[PDB]
C-alpha cells in the first residue's frame, strides 16, 4: 500500500448535499477554491494542515466553482477563497469566512463555534 | 583591418564625387577610395 | 536547354516574369551584387 | 601587505561610452534585420554585419 | 512540467519500466525447449511471472553483505511424454535485484547506481567523406551498414573493405525486382543507369518520411532502397549531410535498458542450462521437476556480475549529500557530462527539455509546456528573453534574441515559437547550486561543481545565507534527511527514532540526523521529519559562514593560499567526523577549502584572532583569502556572494537568488547587493558595510599593529566549504641528465631500487634467442672483458 498524498476530499455539489442532509457527528469544513486562484495554492495547504491536525474529528472537503459556480453563488460565496464551517448539529447557523483566514483561526472556530 | 573612428562630434565634409560607389560587404552602401583624402570634421 | 524548360515553366509550373516593383535600396542590390563582394 | 589588491563591484569599471556604442552596434544591427525581411540584404551580409 | 522534477525519477521510472515491461518483454523471448530424440519439451508460461518481495529489508541486507532482491516465479510447462507426464510446476527463475527509492542497488552489501550510457542513436546518417556521400544505418544493436557514391551515382553497398555490391544486386539478393525499385524510388532511371529495432524504426521512417507500420521492426528491402534515393538526393544535393556528433543524434540507455540486457543474458544462459539439464534427464532419466530443470545460478549470477563489473555500475559516492544524487545522473560515452535539471529522457530516449509554448489566438490547449529532444527544439525558435520592452509600436513587433536550427538570431516576439521559461533549464545540479553564476566564467562552472562534489560534511552543518534555491531540492532527494512517509501528529523524538501517529494508525522511523520536529508537531506526508548529515532544515549545507577578507598578505596567501584564524580550530568549525572507531578531524595547515564559486585555496597558515586583520566592529577575520584569484579565474560572482552574505549575517535573511536575475533589469544582482548592504547597515547602524565611497569594500585593520591598510579591502561572510582529502619519469631523467649531475640519475635508476632491470631486459631478449652480450675493454691490455650479464 501506498498512502495518499492528499486528506482534503473534492466533492460535487450533490455529494455536498447527501453530506449535509446526514446526520454528522464532527464540524464539516468546506473550501469553494478554484485552481486558477493564487490564493488558493496557500489555502489548499492550510487545510491539508488543518485536515491533518484534526484527523477524523473534522470533515474537511472542498468544491471547485469552476464545476459548481451556481452552487457557489447559491451558497452566496462572493469570493474566493472562502469557507463555510458547517456544525454537526443542524439547528446552528452555519460560519462563513472569506480570504485566508489564519489557521490558528480556523482552530478557534472548530473548537469554539462547532 | 584598422577601422577609423571619428574623434569628435560634429558634421562630416568631403567631396564625394572623388570616391567611387561600392556596396559593403555588410551591404552598406559606402565609397571605396583609391586616393589619399581629406575629410573634415566640423565640430 | 534553357528555352524548353522555360515553355515548361510557363505551361505546367505556372510560371510568368511578374515584374517585381522594388524599393531603391532592393534595386540597388538586385544590381550592385552582379559585380562583385565589395 | 600595508597596501591591498581588493577587488570590488565598482573596482571594476565598464568603459563609460560603452552604452553609446552598444547602442550604436544595436540600431545598425535592427536596421539591417530591418532591411533583411525586406530583402535588400542577403543572409551572408546580415551574418558578417 | 509545472516544477522542478525529482532527481532521482530519472532513475525511478526507469526502473518501473523495467518492471512495468522489461520483464515481460525479455521472458517472452524464452523459448520452448526441445530434447534431442524430439520427444519431450519445456517451455515458460510467461504470463504467471511473479515477484515477490525481498524477505530481506534493505538495512538487514547492507548489513548482512547481502544484496536486496525480489524473487522472481514462472510456472513451468514440462511434457515428459505424451498426455498426463505434465507438471506444470511453479517454479524459482530468481533473484532480481530491487532499487531503493533514491535510485540505488544494495548488491551484495554494497549501494551501488547505474550510470547512464550514451549511444549513437538508431536510424541513417549520411557523412561527406573525401565528395564521397556515404549513408550508414545504425541499428540499435549498434550494426552499421554502409552504401556509398564517389561518382556517377553506381551506389554501392559496402560489406567490407573487399565486398562492396550494386544496390541492386543487393535488392535481388533481398528478392525485390527491377520492376519494384522502378515502381517504388523517385530517380528510377538513375537506378536503372548502375546495369533496426523500435527506435531504429521511428528514426528511419522519421528521416527518410517513410511510412512503414511501425510492427516493420526490422529493416526492410524497401528501407535500403530508400536510403539509396535519399542518397541520390544527397548526390544532387537534395538534402542535408548529418553531424553525428551533435547531441541531437545521440540516446540515454537508462538503468532500464540495461537491466533488461542483462534480463537477456540470464535467460539465454537459463536456455543453456535447460538444454543441458534435459540432456542429463534424457540420459539419465534422474527425477521429474526437482523444482524443475531450472537453476537459480543465471539470473542470480548474471545480475551479481553485471553489477561487480559493468563500468555502468557503480559504488555510490555516499561522500556527501549532492554527490549522492550527482552520482545517479551521470552519462558516460563508455560501456561524460550530467542530466540537465529539467531533463527528461522520452519514450524514445531522447533526451527531452520543458518549453512553454506561446500559441496565441487559435488553439485551446491545456498544458502548454512541450518536451522536446534536441532535434525537435532546433525547429522551434526558443527565445530566452523577457517580454519588459515597450515601445511606440507592440509588444508582439519588439525583438529579442532567439534561437532557431543550430542558429542564434534576433526576432520578434511575433515570429517566437517558445520561451525557455526556467532558470536552471540547462544547468546540472552542482551548477544549479551556485549563486550569481552568470557572473562566473563557464570555464570554471565544471571546476566549481567538482568542489562542492568534494565538500565533506561538517559536524553542526549551517545553512548559507546565499543559495539558489537547490539546496532545498538536494535535501529532498537526497534521502538523507528522514522525509515522513505517512502523515499524522508526532509522538516521540529522540536520537535513536522518530514516532508518528496518523490515520490512528502509529508508525516507527528509526534514526541511522537530528529530529527537526518537536514532539508536539503535526507533519503532512512528505514534509521532513529530521535532518541528515550536511542539511540544516532540508537545505544542503556542505559548508559555514566565514567571515573573510580578499587581501594580500605577507606571502601566506600567495597564489590562492589562504590564512585561518585559530577560532576556526576554536568553534569545531571545520571538524569532521571520519569512520574507519572514528577521528575528530581539525582544519589543519595544508587543508583545502573552497567557495562554490571555483575559489579554492590551501590553507598555509593559523594565526591567532589577534593577529587577523580586524573590521571596524571590531571582529577579527576568520579567513583571509587572496584577491589575485578573482581575475585569474573570473568569479567576480563570489564578490556578490561575500558581500550579501554580510547583509545576511547583519540583517538575518538569507537569500535563494536563482540565476540569470539580470533578465529583470540590468544590474540587477549589484542593486540586490547594494540594496541589502545599505539596508544592513542602516540597520545596524555599521556604515562601515556600505560605504558609499567604494559600496561593499571597507578599510581594515592589522591584529599585529592597528594602523589600518591604506586601500579599502572586500570583505564578506562567503560560504566556504571544506575538502576531501616513487617512479623515477623519462622527463625526470631527461633533466638530471641536462643538469649533467648524473650521479643523481644513476642512483634513482639503480640502487635506489649491470642493474637488475638490465639483467631482466637481457634474460628476456636472451630467451627471445638473441645474445644481448655486453663486452668492455681493457685501456691497459685490450682484453675483451665479458661483463657480468
Amino acid at each position: 500500500f501506498v498512502r495518499e498524498d492528499y486528506l482534503v476530499r473534492k466533492l460535487t455539489a450533490e455529494e455536498l448535499q447527501e453530506l449535509v442532509k446526514g446526520e454528522r457527528k464532527v464540524p464539516l469544513i468546506v473550501d469553494f477554491y478554484a485552481t486558477w486562484c493564487g490564493p488558493c495554492i496557500l489555502m489548499a495547504q492550510e487545510l491539508e494542515m488543518l485536515a491533518v491536525e484534526y484527523e477524523s474529528n473534522a470533515m474537511i472537503v472542498k468544491v471547485d466553482t469552476d464545476d459548481e459556480y451556481e452552487f457557489a453563488r447559491d451558497m452566496q460565496v462572493r469570493g474566493l477563497p472562502t469557507l463555510f464551517f458547517i456544525s454537526p448539529d443542524p439547528s446552528k447557523d452555519a460560519i462563513r469566512t472569506e480570504g485566508l483566514i489564519p489557521l490558528q483561526m480556523m482552530r478557534d472556530i472548530i473548537d469554539n463555534d462547532m | 583591418a584598422e577601422h577609423v573612428r571619428a574623434p569628435y562630434n560634429g558634421k562630416i565634409k568631403f567631396n564625394e564625387d572623388l570616391v567611387h560607389p561600392t556596396r559593403t560587404r555588410h551591404g552598406h552602401p559606402a565609397f571605396l577610395c583609391y586616393i589619399d583624402l581629406s575629410v573634415i570634421i566640423e565640430s | 536547354t534553357e528555352d524548353e524548360a522555360r515553355r515548361r515553366n510557363w505551361i505546367e509550373r505556372g510560371w510568368a516574369p511578374w515584374e517585381e516593383i522594388l524599393t531603391p535600396e532592393a534595386d540597388f542590390a538586385r544590381k550592385s551584387l552582379n559585380e562583385g563582394e565589395e | 601587505t600595508a597596501t591591498s589588491i581588493s577587488l570590488g563591484i565598482d573596482d571594476l569599471l565598464t568603459i563609460p561610452s560603452k552604452g553609446w556604442l552598444v547602442q550604436d552596434a544595436e540600431q545598425q544591427s535592427l536596421i539591417l534585420e530591418k532591411h533583411h525581411h525586406y530583402g535588400n540584404v542577403h543572409a551572408v551580409e546580415k551574418l558578417r554585419q | 512540467t509545472s516544477t522542478i522534477p525529482g532527481f532521482n525519477q530519472i532513475q525511478f521510472e526507469g526502473f518501473y519500466r523495467f518492471i512495468d515491461q522489461g520483464l515481460i518483454e525479455e521472458l517472452s523471448k524464452f523459448p520452448k525447449i526441445e530434447d534431442i530424440d524430439h520427444e519431450i519439451e519445456f517451455q515458460l508460461f510467461v504470463e504467471t511471472y511473479q515477484l515477490v518481495e525481498p524477505l530481506i529489508k534493505e538495512r538487514d541486507a547492507v548489513y548482512e553483505s547481502l544484496t536486496y532482491s525480489s524473487e522472481l516465479y514462472v510456472s513451468a510447462g514440462l511434457i515428459w511424454k505424451t498426455n498426463r507426464n505434465m507438471q506444470e510446476q511453479r517454479i524459482f527463475i530468481g533473484n532480481i535485484p530491487l532499487m531503493n527509492s533514491l535510485g540505488t542497488s544494495i548488491v551484495n552489501g554494497i549501494y551501488r547506481v547505474v550510470i547512464n550510457q550514451i549511444l549513437q542513436s538508431p536510424g541513417i546518417y549520411y557523412q561527406s567523406e573525401l565528395s564521397v556521400y556515404t549513408g550508414t544505418i545504425i541499428s540499435d544493436w549498434g550494426g552499421r551498414l554502409e552504401l556509398e557514391i564517389d561518382k556517377k551515382a553506381r551506389i554501392w553497398a559496402r560489406v567490407s573493405r573487399k565486398q562492396k555490391i550494386s544496390i541492386l544486386v543487393l535488392s535481388s539478393a533481398m528478392g525485390s525486382n527491377l520492376r519494384e525499385i522502378l515502381e517504388n524510388v523517385c530517380y528510377p532511371e538513375i537506378f536503372l543507369s548502375f546495369l533496426l529495432g523500435r527506435i531504429g524504426r521511428r528514426n528511419i521512417n522519421w528521416r527518410l518520411n517513410l511510412n512503414i507500420p511501425q510492427n516493420n521492426i526490422f529493416l526492410l528491402p524497401r528501407d535500403i532502397l530508400a536510403a539509396a534515393d535519399h542518397l541520390i538526393g544527397m548526390k544532387f544535393g537534395m538534402g542535408t549531410l548529418d553531424d553525428m556528433n551533435h547531441l541531437k543524434n545521440k540516446r540515454i540507455r537508462s538503468v532500464a535498458d540495461l537491466l533488461q540486457d542483462q534480463l537477456g543474458l540470464a535467460l539465454a544462459r537459463l536456455e543453456n542450462v535447460v538444454k543441458g539439464t534435459i540432456g542429463g534427464a534424457i540420459r539419465h532419466k534422474l527425477i521429474p521437476t526437482p523444482q524443475n530443470l531450472v537453476t537459480s545460478t543465471p539470473l542470480t549470477t548474471t545480475y551479481e556480475s553485471f553489477f561487480g563489473l559493468h563500468p555502468l555500475s557503480q559504488v555510490l559516492d555516499r561522500t556527501n549529500p549532492l554527490t549522492q544524487i550527482v552520482h545517479g545522473r551521470k552519462l558516460s560515452y563508455l560501456g561524460i557530462g550530467s542530466l540537465s535539471i529539467h531533463a527528461r529522457i522520452g519514450d524514445w530516449g531522447s533526451l527531452e527539455s520543458p518549453f512553454y509554448e506561446l500559441v496565441e489566438k487559435s488553439k485551446k490547449a491545456q498544458i502548454r509546456m512541450l518536451f522536446l529532444s534536441p532535434s525537435q527544439d532546433e525547429y522551434y525558435m526558443i527565445a530566452a528573453g523577457n517580454s519588459l520592452a515597450l515601445n511606440r509600436g507592440i509588444q508582439e513587433e519588439q525583438v529579442v534574441p532567439a534561437r532557431y536550427r543550430q542558429e542564434f538570431l534576433t526576432i520578434a516576439w511575433e515570429e517566437v515559437h517558445l520561451r525557455s521559461i526556467f532558470p536552471f533549464q540547462y544547468f546540472s545540479i552542482g551548477a544549479s547550486l551556485i549563486p550569481f553564476i552568470e557572473h562566473n566564467d563557464a570555464n570554471r562552472a565544471l571546476m566549481s561543481s567538482n568542489m562542492q562534489r568534494q565538500a565533506v560534511p561538517l559536524s553542526r552543518s549551517e545553512k548559507c545565507i546565499v543559495g539558489t534555491g537547490l539546496e532545498r531540492q538536494v535535501a529532498l532527494d537526497s534521502g538523507v534527511p528522514a522525509i515522513a512517509e505517512h502523515e499524522g501528529k508526532i509522538l516521540y523524538t529522540d536520537t535513536e527514532k522518530i514516532i508518528l501517529s496518523g490515520n490512528e494508525n502509529t508508525l516507527s522511523i528509526p534514526l541511522i540526523q537530528k529530529p527537526q520536529v518537536r514532539r508536539g508537531k503535526c507533519i503532512k506526508k512528505g514534509q521532513i521529519l529530521a535532518d541528515g548529515a550536511a542539511t540544516v532544515g532540508g537545505e544542503l549545507a556542505l559548508g559555514k559562514n566565514i567571515l573573510v577578507a580578499y587581501m594580500p598578505w605577507e606571502g601566506y596567501n600567495f597564489e590562492d593560499a589562504v590564512l585561518i584564524s585559530e577560532c576556526l580550530v576554536y568553534g569545531d568549525i571545520y571538524t569532521s567526523f571520519h569512520i574507519r572507531i572514528s577521528q575528530k578531524r581539525e582544519i589543519k595547515v595544508g587543508d583545502k577549502v573552497a567557495g562554490r564559486h571555483g575559489n579554492k585555496g590551501i590553507i598555509s597558515k593559523i594565526l591567532p584572532r589577534q593577529d587577523m586583520p580586524y573590521l571596524q566592529d571590531g571582529r577579527p577575520v576568520d579567513m583571509v583569502f587572496n584577491p589575485l584569484g578573482v581575475p585569474s579565474r573570473m568569479n567576480v560572482g563570489q564578490i556578490f556572494e561575500c558581500s550579501l552574505g554580510l547583509a545576511g549575517s547583519l540583517l538575518d535573511r538569507h537569500y535563494r537568488i536563482a540565476p540569470f536575475d539580470e533578465r529583470y533589469e540590468q544590474e540587477a544582482s549589484r542593486k540586490l547587493v547594494f540594496s541589502e548592504l545599505y539596508e544592513a547597515s542602516k540597520q545596524t547602524a555599521n556604515p562601515w558595510v556600505f560605504e558609499p565611497e567604494y559600496p561593499g569594500k571597507s578599510r581594515i585593520f592589522d591584529g599585529r599593529t592597528g594602523d589600518p591598510f591604506e586601500q579599502p579591502v572586500i570583505i564578506g561572510k562567503p560560504y566556504i566549504l571544506k575538502l576531501i582529502h616513487q617512479r623515477v619519469g623519462e622527463m625526470e631523467v631527461w633533466a638530471l641528465e641536462g643538469f649533467g649531475v648524473a650521479h643523481i640519475l644513476q642512483e634513482m635508476l639503480t640502487y635506489k631500487s649491470a642493474p637488475e632491470s638490465f639483467r631482466l631486459l637481457v634474460r628476456e631478449l636472451r630467451s627471445l634467442a638473441l645474445e644481448l652480450n655486453h663486452f668492455l675493454v681493457s685501456e691497459k691490455n685490450f682484453q675483451i672483458n665479458r661483463k657480468e650479464v
